[PDB]
């Protein structure tokens, strides 16, 4: 009977942090979490050192060492970390479907835009940062107009090599 | 070998009906580790309790109510359970070509899948993955590992061999305040065999392996022989790649291994002239609850 | 009761020359073998002259004429050629899944590496040969650390155009 965090919303929300939207194709890949803390749901991941592991640290990704994919919302995750994949757990990375993610940009994004990754934190945006600290995920595009700090769905394809931007 | 499902045989030849499979080291976990599979499927953790009590007994009188009382206390611990899987797939005309030869491809891919499942369970039990931090019996970092007293067991007299072997049992007996005795001992393969065939002295009749079978702490006072078993992966498990031997008590209250789900086959899904059967099994890691009743000795 | 070629192996091997590893997507394509001799199982193939044929000769592939794909282990192949697709036979080319192949490199490969094709023989490696005789399969990556002349599984995508390297 818990009425806390009641906002009396006009209508239903759109999605959650890492939920997918149904479509026939999806590469979902099982990896093992390597970071000491968990990994959030809609997040980018790099290639681990365990030959099948992944890390949440993408500060050193390059066109030669591209990022691995994006985690998905699992909803059965050990109930000790709130919404995360705990250490030593199947990660369920996705690299082909359409997924809801979080926007980090001042002016927001619109339907068809490039997707730029900020290597410092691992956040998605519309344009390059400008100090050799951003990559462009070459095969990727948005699918929703959204403001700053809101959820937008994007279409992703990680087999296309990334592009470095200074 | 070859992979064609078809062989050219003569008409005056006899085709012996015997399936000879390749040889692999034996399974060797059943009977060396206690495994209990009784948890409901798709659990996520496993909980277990303890219990300890305190009291005292005094002298009373015909009226003085000096009667003392007792007290109780409990503590809880937990472990986890993970998921893995392996399965097979096949084409359409492949299975139909194997059916008119009496091969039964769907049933011949299940035998080997069970076999590789047992292989996986063995590897998880006797060593670690470093993907789930499933510390194994041979590399658990919570037990004490000491070195042998200058014993290489090659060009070593049986005095040194006996001293080194009794070092493990005398070092575990005093480590539990003289309460528990070693039950089983696992030695590297290379050195279980050097000790298996040499005499105690220049003139003797028994081997140094047959001597420590009995004539130890465990076997004489309670009456059963000590299980000196020869092991396979202990050849270089050690501090600097040197052989390790393990002494332990082998009870369900020392070791445990939880396998909620054994191995499952799910329905077949057909995608364009290809059939894909996925197989899943859900198991946890090895648990050493009493680390003071397991001892590592290196350098034998 | 045939005990020849008994090596008393410690445990089961990993895979065979051209076996696949299960995953939801796979483009498997039916082509007709054009070479006089057969074609091996885990091999690269070029575009034939029969409008649906394939050849095992990839000595003339370029970014303008990219290679076609990789054959898969069929196990029902006419029992006259040991492990090959005979002349005039359905070839079952794959160009999207993950497949086990053979490594030809001195130092071996690790988890995430580029895939380089040597046009002279048609072997896969980690780095370019260095005499305008190698291509880079742009969308391709390894998935296993393996030594020289061992089996490693790689993820493959042949719609991305190749890159010429001198």
């Amino acid at each position: 009977m818990a009425p806390y965090n009641e906002t009396y919303a006009s209508d239903y929300a759109f999605a959650y942090e890492g939920m997918v939207s149904d479509i026939a194709p999806a590469d979902i890949i099982s990896r093992t979490v390597e970071t000491s803390a968990g990994i959030g749901f809609g997040k980018i991941v790099a290639q681990g050192t365990s030959d099948r592991g992944c890390k949440a640290d993408v500060s050193a990704v390059s066109p030669t060492a591209p990022p691995l994919g994006i985690t998905v919302r699992s909803q059965a995750t050990e109930n000790l970390t709130l919404d995360k994949y705990p250490r030593y757990d199947g990660a369920a990375i996705m690299r082909k479907g359409v997924i809801w993610v979080l926007v980090t940009d001042a002016g927001g994004v619109v339907a068809g835009d490039p997707v730029w990754l900020k290597k410092s934190d691992g956040t998605f945006s519309n344009a390059d940062v400008g100090s050799s600290g951003g990559l462009r995920l070459a095969g990727c595009r948005w699918d929703t107009s959204a403001a700053n700090g809101a959820l937008a769905r994007m279409r992703v394809d990680f087999d296309v090599p990334p592009v470095a931007g200074a | 070998m070859q992979a064609n499902f078809g062989f050219v045989t003569s008409q005056t030849a006899y085709v012996e009906a015997g399936v000879y499979r390749m040889r692999y080291p034996e399974i060797r976990y059943p009977g060396l580790i206690p495994v209990d599979y009784s948890a409901p499927e798709w659990i996520k953790t496993v909980d277990y309790y303890s219990m300890d009590g305190v009291g005292k007994a005094e002298w009373i009188a015909d009226r003085a109510s000096d009667i003392p009382v007792v007290g109780l206390a409990m503590e809880k611990a937990t472990t986890t359970v993970h998921l893995a899987g392996i399965g097979y797939d096949y084409g359409l005309e492949e299975v139909n070509q194997a059916i008119m030869l009496g091969m039964n491809l769907p049933g011949e891919k299940a035998n080997l899948a069970r076999l590789v499942y047992e292989r996986m369970v063995d590897r998880v039990a006797f060593t670690g993955d470093a993907e789930k931090d499933f510390k194994g019996l041979f590399n658990n970092g919570a037990v004490t590992a000491v070195s042998a007293t200058t014993g290489n067991w090659a060009s070593a007299t049986a005095d040194q061999i006996l001293a080194d072997f009794n070092l493990g049992i005398t070092g575990l007996w005093s480590a539990t305040n003289e309460m528990v005795y070693a039950d089983t001992v696992l030695l590297p393969s290379a050195k279980h065999q050097i000790i298996a065939s040499k005499r105690l002295g220049n003139e003797a009749t028994e081997t140094v392996l047959q001597f420590l079978q009995r004539a130890n702490v465990y076997t004489a006072e309670t009456g059963r022989p000590l299980t000196i078993r020869g092991m396979r992966g202990l050849n270089t498990a050690g501090a600097g790649g040197v052989s390790r031997s393990v002494f332990y008590r082998n009870s369900p209250e020392v070791l445990k291994m939880h396998i909620p789900m054994r191995h499952r086959f799910l329905p077949v899904q057909v995608v364009g002239l290809t059939y894909k059967v996925p197989g899943i099994f859900r198991l946890g890691g090895l648990d050493i609850r009493l680390p003071k009743e397991v001892r590592y000795v290196d350098g034998y």
